[PDB]
């Protein structure tokens, strides 16, 4: 026997997420009796894309705040500032997320503000 | 002397929360209503949490119990595991 | 000693892929992990229901794709679907 | 003495707390309330500290959202003052019948 | 000529339709709307008749519920006349953002 | 001549529905808004229905497709099987 | 010769109907609604019990899981009476071997 | 062998709902790897109670 050298399925797929673990997680959880080989690949790819999208937007918010470390605040801001993620996570609570600086136009003081210039 | 302890959710804390809610002006009767609302909300969550607790034959309420209770009420919480 | 799995390392790799000069808090990583867990369960459960509805005993990439189309809106779904498709084709190619 | 008009400080407070994310309710009375209520279901129960923090997060997010809907109802009613009836309406519409 | 005051017949109609359960929308235009919309997603699709009846049931129950919430918002606003803003508020509170 | 067919959800039908909704008085602008609301609602349901349809490799939309679409939108319907 | 076989809970609902109110029928549409109801609550309970079992690393679904699921899903006195009946049934089953 | 007369679980439970069908429905659907004997009994009992209340 030859016993060719090991290569993981993510690398074969050109991915970073663990395809094998996703497969294991699918097997364990009473989702189906059997699971096809491409399904965990597809799902892992989806999870990877969505993670990249969130991290990208959160880093954008960080730079906006002159911060080098991603914090929950940026994730909440990112989510609520994105129409599609907001829909997806409309009924989701982000711990330590706070809220958006959204003030209704009618509660702010009048154009009689006293400083024309 | 204490007052059933629900009073520790004080008026200024509720005021702060309403301010985060964007509220500029608040009737004085709002506070007790909010407390009542909170108790109902809380009761249901904790009730379910304890049910999960009881199922596990545990005497310590975990964060996961809360998370599951919240999920089944359609109030998914992120950040505490799971 | 016990053993607790997470997606931390993959998120960190992705963060370095998209933004090499940026960190992330542990709490935020936990939030990302929670997110991942939630979407995983949502997708698998929906796929399960479809398969049941179609008297199908197998979960394939077809069910995943369909579930995604049901759950995700417009361009997000389209890009995710395109990526999954590309990934499966790459997997099938490099045997 | 110098004197600010009504609303200016309220608005400043809004901006302050909406910029930040720290919890606005005191930890200890919340723990005591939780423990009392839970005690009424089952005796001598314990709680993890992070469970209490989670409960607080959920509670506060729920309350701000209710106050937001309340505020919209008030504005809808041509008011700036929130009333019990506004809360009752918002909760009724979400189906939080109670 | 004999003449009823405004509201009496409306109330009678309310009582009549709230006592009954028959569908109030015409079958054919509903089928045509459905077919047109579905056509915009995929061509030459067919529909089971009971599927259309199901869609109609769902649609009408959804609409009465929205009008109920709208009515409560109007009454809350000291009105008896429903307005777009009332619907918009009710839908916003349910999270039917659209 | 026809008018994109959305107009077949006529004013009196909407009036009847509002009456069942307990509405006594109705602004004239409500009707178009309701139509728009219906289209959005409908689109999402039908969209999902067709997705289920497409998954089954069928060219006929079934009641079950509608039922599943409705369930996933939290609008469970009883009476049509399943 | 071809034929299929569609199962339903119709006969049991009718038997119960005859048990509680002997002089009363039920339409087919209404029976269909009752069958839909039964299927929905079945799925709800099994799914919730399954999730609890997974949370507790348990491979078995027991009467405890049914009870707990009921306690989570059903309210107050409805839950209490259902629970009592279920308990009664298991106790009757266990003795009647 | 004797092969005694065929009794059923619903009759033993003193119930009207079909224990056997519920068991099969539980088995089929990816709910758990294994299913205890009382679970379908309990569930059936609950369903019967609720039906009676509604009817």
């Amino acid at each position: 026997k030859a016993r060719a050298k090991a290569k993981t399925r993510s690398s074969r797929a050109g991915l970073q997420f663990p395809v094998g673990r996703v497969h294991r997680l699918l097997r364990k959880g009473n989702y189906s009796e059997r699971v096809g080989a491409g399904a965990p690949v597809y799902l892992a790819a989806v999870l990877e894309y969505l993670t990249a999208e969130i991290l990208e937007l959160a880093g954008n918010a960080a730079r906006d705040n002159k911060k080098t470390r991603i914090i929950p605040r940026h994730l909440q801001l990112a989510i609520r500032n994105d129409e599609e993620l907001n829909k997806l996570l409309g009924r989701v609570t982000i711990a330590q997320g706070g809220v958006l600086p959204n003030i209704q136009a009618v509660l702010l003081p009048k154009k009689t503000e006293s400083h024309h210039k | 002397v204490l007052r059933d302890n629900i009073q520790g959710i004080t008026k200024p804390a509720i005021r702060r929360l309403a301010r985060r809610g964007g509220v500029k002006r608040i009737s004085g009767l709002i506070y007790e209503e909010t407390r009542g609302v909170l108790k109902v909300f809380l009761e249901n969550v904790i009730r379910d949490a304890v049910t999960y607790t009881e199922h596990a034959k545990r005497k310590t309420v975990t964060a996961m119990d809360v998370v599951y209770a919240l999920k089944r009420q359609g109030r998914t919480l992120y950040g505490f595991g799971g | 000693r016990s053993r607790k799995e997470s997606y931390s390392i993959y998120v960190y790799k992705v963060l370095k892929q998209v933004h090499p000069d940026t960190g992330i808090s542990s709490k935020a990583m936990g939030i990302m992990n929670s997110f991942v867990n939630d979407i995983f369960e949502r997708i698998a459960g929906e796929a399960s229901r479809l398969a049941h509805y179609n008297k199908r005993s197998t979960i394939t990439s077809r069910e995943i794709q369909t579930a995604v189309r049901l759950l995700l809106p417009g361009e997000l779904a389209k890009h995710a679907v395109s990526e999954g498709t590309k990934a499966v084709t790459k997997y099938t190619s490099a045997k | 003495p110098h004197r600010y008009r009504p609303g200016t400080v309220a608005l400043r407070e809004i901006r302050r707390y909406q910029k930040s994310t720290e919890l606005l309710i005191r930890k200890l009375p919340f723990q005591r309330l939780v423990r009392e209520i839970a005690q009424d279901f089952k005796t001598d129960l314990r709680f993890q500290s992070s469970a209490v923090m989670a409960l607080q997060e959920a509670c506060e997010a729920y309350l701000v959202g209710l106050f937001e809907d309340t505020n919209l109802c008030a504005i809808h009613a041509k008011r700036v003052t929130i009333m019990p009836k506004d809360i009752q309406l918002a909760r009724r519409i979400r189906g939080e019948r109670a």
